[PDB]
């Protein structure tokens, strides 16, 4: 390829990291060439012109080149298989030269074209053999083959839905070509439904300092308790205060605690055992 | 009275090490520090240990760096830093991230045809750049973004460099095509890279649309003149004819103005086209209006041959009534009541490229001035007065040559630093703000500013390194009774890149035997380059051009033990498409986005100073910083 | 009210199962589309 | 072609003779070659403070600065080059004598005129600290400092510094044109009353080097 090439670097160090070096460009050049275009894509039996564009980049040298395209029985052209097809033109110094031909792509596939010139007096030449994709008479379509919905605990009851698909007709498919089928599974999931909670903003009062006798205890720890564990069901602790919820655990600790110098051998220990108290102390423990 | 504090990072990271500032003042001989981290709420110890021991031949500073595990919505997820000083417990909940470092997609080519092979490679490294082995999740999505190919491969041992390719079907949808690669520990965090798909064939030469100006004055009676630069892909002018049309974009709608359609010969490999005024204003139905809107050129050049043909396109050119602009984005937004205040002007042209050589002031004193650096930054300072009232300035471009109505104007609000207990106790750092370069020296400033009475009592200041949104360093500033201006010798390394932040605070005791702590950020911008070196120039130290077929030695001059990817594109493909290229400039860029800081440096108080800079304080006689739960920065408020 | 929040739905149950038996069969086809994943397009390509 | 045991040399032909009493006193390094002409990147330090450091710049000077304690005995400096590849025993070393500023009958009020030493170049501005230094029986007189401006050996300009009470530090905003080239001087003194009805002066010069480029 005759024209300037950038090449970009990247290194990856374990102790400089990663470093995108800068775009490094190359120039290719010769003094004379040729730049054969063809298009991208050319029908097959449809009868084009290329272009072949002979460059001369010479001080002050015109050249007299010849210019040869050889045959291809893929191609219909003026040159055969015991005819040449050259011309004889001159090229003008530090200008280019466009050069007609006339082809027929007889046979689809990546064909190949090929072109070569040199000039006269001076040893110099340069050939150029790039190939074009020869596509038959078609279009590009998405015909869609079917769309339904997918729900055994809805559609078709039983449990396990079934679906006839048919193959795509395509009664107009032109001969000789590819078809893909691509099938697309795609969830339709639909969330939502939950009552809000507490706003908690306004409620920062449960936080209650346990203390007292037996019972006394229990009413003050009662709150602090079910604070916590509402506010960490509903990680609400953001917009109450997150350095406030280590102060709760400690009071729902000291509670604890000082619940203990009430457990008797089983409120006031020179009373006799409740039956409800116990069984509450157990609800919040 | 021993005041244990505590500094971590605003925001924590997962499977990376974060570090943690142990401290211990007024404190006597050692003492076991043991720290622990813990999910929230409850407690399931996701690290117990690090511990170490607060030396006094070290100042009572500690150091211990730490790693969150994995073992995995919508709501963010926090931990509990528990750190234990002997008996003494002081313990901060801190925000974490889910993003456990960066992807970088790379294409041989910007645009593809129906049928060839796509070459990508997918970097893998952390949040310093570093190289990682991780598991990574690969998609390709087509332009209507339905995935096709999805892999999952690991750098294990790769050196975080993922090698891979995918072939292009014929039968396919042409246009935007997208690669899609995540973590594997973190879905939600994904990044992309996008890469064209046409019938395409590469041109013979390339075409350049360079206005005379990178923007366009109303009042211009010349109007926009362009220059159409057309030349061969091997470099030699190139010769034809062009069709160059004009335009008007508004957000994403554009108004083509059929009565601007030029057709000017090409000669010399050159061109020139001119948007009068007179029929800009026509393509409308009030000037001042047009103002904020873009006009956009779209030339076509033809060989002489009719052989070739090129479709060039400048768009984005602004049409403003002032050459210049101003940005207070670099300057802090809290002033020390009577302290020189440091204003960090960054002027910039229409297009967002920085502005060199500009003057600039304030409102009043129209005898201060600057000019501006080499990186769009002006060096300003004003003396403000012991108000604690906001004060308002307004920044205003002196260049000459031009008249006070094309001058660009910006007006910003700073508020006085609010003092504990209203003590008027401050610290400023002014920084001798120049293009620093890895390898040199910056003079840190120290101002103190508080009454005698218990100035005896700062014998130090705590300064930390902010960096890529980790700490890179903290140490301790001497400072001897009667000292209002020490220095601190910080040399620059290779780390500091691109910027890298600097909190410096003092704690004592006074005004009523009430603990205080006064504290000052700064932002500072390091010349952003690769942090170690990368270049590749030609093998031959001679000779010309070569020619196709030619060997040619490539020297390649990078860092030892570094692995290097190459590629080489023939330059005709980027006159197709330029966009989604890979350039280390967009790497920082994306690291500067992550950056967990969001101000340019100071605070409203002691406890926003640290949170503002991407930090958090805890201390054991109560001074804490604001509760941070939020990822994103503050949502810009204008 | 806290107990009403973890035994709290959301409304979903996406548990399917889907199966493709294509004239290729020459093995078979099974892709489960679960939640959290979910709505992950799985998709399937024949040349025929 | 110089014969030495030490690749460079240096000189403190370029730094001040004097320093102020519990001030931060700058060291203008001057490290060259063998043959005299500038070296460039060679790292230096002070006998003590092994952690700090500073480069050579393109001009053959280094930026150091140090701080002093209140005490009017002289200040001895010993400057080490510390460029890597080398020995201890291939570095040059040179040792300088810095003397107090004698304030007027031993009022100890002195005059700091610290400058952000780059390399100037006619456009751009210059950040001139004016750091006081007086104990505030008598800071509320100062409210003004009396520059003035050497140049070729002429006065280039001469104006006023405002202060305000209670600034120990005031910067002044200095232009520089084509006409500091090549080096220009600063002088910068305050006169008041104070210590027994008594008359002082104090006064602080500094020499800067501009580019050295065509007017
Ligand atoms: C030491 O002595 C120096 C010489 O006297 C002083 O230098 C002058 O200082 C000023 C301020 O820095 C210089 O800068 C400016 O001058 C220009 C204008 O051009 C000038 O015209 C002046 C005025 O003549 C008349 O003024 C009256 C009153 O307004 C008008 O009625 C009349 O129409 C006309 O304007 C000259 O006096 C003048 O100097 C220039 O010829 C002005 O635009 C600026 O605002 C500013 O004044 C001025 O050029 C200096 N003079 C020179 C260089 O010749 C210096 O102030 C003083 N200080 C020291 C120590 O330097
Ligand atoms: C399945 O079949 C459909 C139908 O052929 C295919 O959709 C076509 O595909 C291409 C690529 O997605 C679409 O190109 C886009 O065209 C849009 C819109 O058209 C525009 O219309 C407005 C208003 O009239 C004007 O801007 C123009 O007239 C313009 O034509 C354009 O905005 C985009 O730039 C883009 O190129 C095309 O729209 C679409 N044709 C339709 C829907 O009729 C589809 O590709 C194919 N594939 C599958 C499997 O879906
Ligand atoms: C918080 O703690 C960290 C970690 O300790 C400190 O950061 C700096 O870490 C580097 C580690 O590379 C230390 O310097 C290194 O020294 C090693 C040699 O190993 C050590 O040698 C010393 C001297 O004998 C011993 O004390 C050690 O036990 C060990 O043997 C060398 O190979 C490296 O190249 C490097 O020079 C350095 O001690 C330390 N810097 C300091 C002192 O501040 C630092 O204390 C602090 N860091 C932060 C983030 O604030
Ligand atoms: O004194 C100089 C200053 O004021 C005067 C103006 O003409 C300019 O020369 C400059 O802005």
């Amino acid at each position: 390829s005759i024209t300037t090439w950038e090449i970009l670097a990247v290194s990856m160090s374990d102790k400089k990291g990663i470093c995108v070096a800068d775009p490094f460009e190359v120039t290719v050049m010769q003094d004379f060439f040729i730049d054969l275009r063809l298009p991208y894509s050319v029908v097959r039996n449809e009868q084009v012109e290329i272009r072949a564009v002979l460059y001369n980049y010479r001080q002050n040298q015109e050249l007299k080149v010849r210019v040869e395209l050889l045959h291809n029985p893929a191609f219909c052209s003026l040159a055969t298989t015991k005819r040449r097809h050259q011309q004889t033109v001159t090229i003008p110094p530090k200008s280019s030269l466009s050069v007609p031909y006339v082809i027929v792509p007889l046979k689809t596939g990546l064909q190949e074209v090929e072109v070569k010139a040199a000039v006269y007096h001076h040893f110099i030449s340069d050939g150029v053999r790039k190939s074009l994709k020869v596509v038959p008479e078609g279009i590009r379509m998405n015909k869609t083959v079917a769309v339904r919905t997918l729900d055994p605990e809805r559609l078709g009851r039983e449990g396990v839905q079934k679906e006839d698909i048919p193959p795509a007709d395509l009664s107009d498919q032109v001969p000789d070509t590819e078809s893909e089928t691509r099938i697309l599974l795609q969830g339709t999931p639909v969330a939502q439904m939950t009552e809000d909670a507490v706003d908690a903003e306004r409620l920062k009062h449960l936080i209650v300092t346990p203390s007292g006798c037996g019972e006394q205890n229990m009413i003050g720890m009662t709150p602090t308790v079910i604070a916590v564990h509402y506010l960490d069901e509903t990680e609400q602790w953001e917009k109450f205060g997150l350095e406030k919820r280590q102060g709760a655990l400690e009071l729902i600790k000291k509670g604890y605690t000082q619940q203990l110098a009430f457990r008797q051998p089983s409120a006031f220990v020179k009373r006799a055992p409740s039956t409800w108290l116990t069984a509450y102390v157990v609800k919040v423990f | 009275s021993p005041m244990y504090s505590i500094i971590t990072p605003n925001i924590l990271r997962l499977e990376s090490e974060e570090t943690m500032v142990l401290e211990a003042h007024d404190a006597q001989g050692d003492v076991p520090v043991t720290v622990t981290v813990h999910d929230f709420p409850g407690k399931k110890l996701v690290l117990s240990s690090e511990k170490t021991v607060l030396t006094p031949a070290t100042n009572h500073m500690g150091n211990v760096t730490f790693t969150i595990p994995a073992n995995r919505k919508g709501r963010n997820k926090f931990v509990t830093v528990q750190a234990t000083f002997g008996t003494q417990v002081v313990e901060k909940v801190v925000l974490v991230s889910l993003q456990s470092g960066y992807l970088f997609i790379q294409t041989d080519k910007t645009i593809y045809t129906p049928g060839s092979t796509v070459l990508y490679r997918i970097f893998t490294v952390n949040h310093k750049l570093l190289p990682v082995g991780r598991t990574v999740m690969v998609n390709i999505e087509n332009p209507e973004g339905i995935p096709v190919k999805q892999d999952s491969l690991s750098s294990q041992n790769q050196l975080g460099v993922l090698p891979l390719s995918w072939d292009i079907p014929e039968l396919v949808n042409m246009g935007q095509w997208k690669i899609r690669a995540y973590y594997e520990n973190s879905p939600q965090q994904v990044f992309s890279t996008e890469f064209e798909v046409k019938e395409y064939v590469l041109p013979s030469f390339e075409v350049i649309v360079e206005p005379t100006e990178k923007f366009y004055y109303i009042y211009n009676e010349k109007g926009l003149e362009v220059t159409i630069t057309a030349r061969f892909l091997y470099g030699k002018k190139v010769e034809g004819t062009a069709f160059v049309i004009f335009g008007i974009q508004d957000g994403e709608q554009r108004i083509s103005l059929p009565e601007s359609l030029k057709r000017i010969p090409i000669e010399d490999g050159s061109g020139e086209v001119v948007l009068s005024r007179k029929v800009l204003l026509d393509g409308v139905q009030r000037a001042e209006d047009l103002v904020g809107k873009s006009l956009y050129v779209s030339a076509t050049v033809i060989l002489h041959s009719g052989s070739d043909m090129v479709q060039a396109e400048r768009s984005g050119i602004p049409i403003v009534t002032s050459p210049y602009q101003i940005h207070f984005t670099k300057t802090p937004k809290y002033f020390k009541p009577g302290m020189p205040f440091d204003l960090m002007v960054f002027v910039t042209n229409p297009d967002g490229s920085p502005a060199y050589r500009v003057p600039v002031a304030v409102q009043g004193e129209d005898t201060v001035q600057s000019l501006t650096q080499g990186d769009g930054v002006a060096k300003l300072s004003i003396n403000t007065h012991p108000s604690q009232k906001p004060l308002s300035i307004t920044v205003r471009t002196k260049k000459q040559e031009l008249s006070e109505a094309e001058q660009a104007t910006r007006t910003m609000q700073a508020l006085p630093y609010s003092t504990v207990g209203n003590s008027n106790n401050y610290l400023h750092l002014s920084v001798l703000r120049t293009e620093l370069r890895p390898g040199e020296t910056l003079n840190v400033n120290f101002l103190l500013r508080m009454d005698r009475a218990h100035e005896a009592k700062i014998r130090y200041y705590t300064y930390l390194i902010m960096n890529k949104g980790r700490l890179l360093k903290a140490g301790r500033q001497v400072r001897e009774p009667g000292q209002d201006l020490v220095v601190l010798p910080l040399s620059i390394t290779t780390d500091f890149i691109p910027s890298f932040r600097l909190v410096a605070y003092y704690t004592l005791i006074g005004a009523s035997g009430q603990r205080e702590v006064v504290a000052d950020s700064v932002w500072v911008d390091v010349k952003d380059s690769c942090v170690g070196s990368l270049v590749v120039k030609s093998g031959q130290s001679e000779d010309r051009q070569p020619v196709p077929g030619q060997q040619m030695t490539l020297k390649i001059e990078g860092d030892h033990g570094a692995r290097v990817v190459l590629v080489a594109v023939d330059k005709g493909v980027f006159v197709l498409n330029k966009k989604n290229k890979l350039t280390q400039s967009k790497i920082w860029d994306v690291v500067e986005k992550a950056d967990i800081g969001c101000t340019p440096g100071s605070g409203k108080d002691y406890a926003g100073v640290f949170s503002d800079a991407g930090l958090t304080f805890t201390s054991s006689s109560g001074q804490q910083t604001a509760q941070r739960a939020e990822l994103q920065c503050p949502q810009p408020a204008a | 009210l806290a107990q009403y929040q973890k035994d709290a739905p959301d409304h979903q149950e996406l548990n399917l199962d889907v199966s493709l038996q294509l004239p290729s069969r020459s093995s078979k086809i099974t892709h489960r589309i679960h939640w959290e994943s979910a709505s992950l397009l799985r998709s399937e390509e024949t040349k025929e």
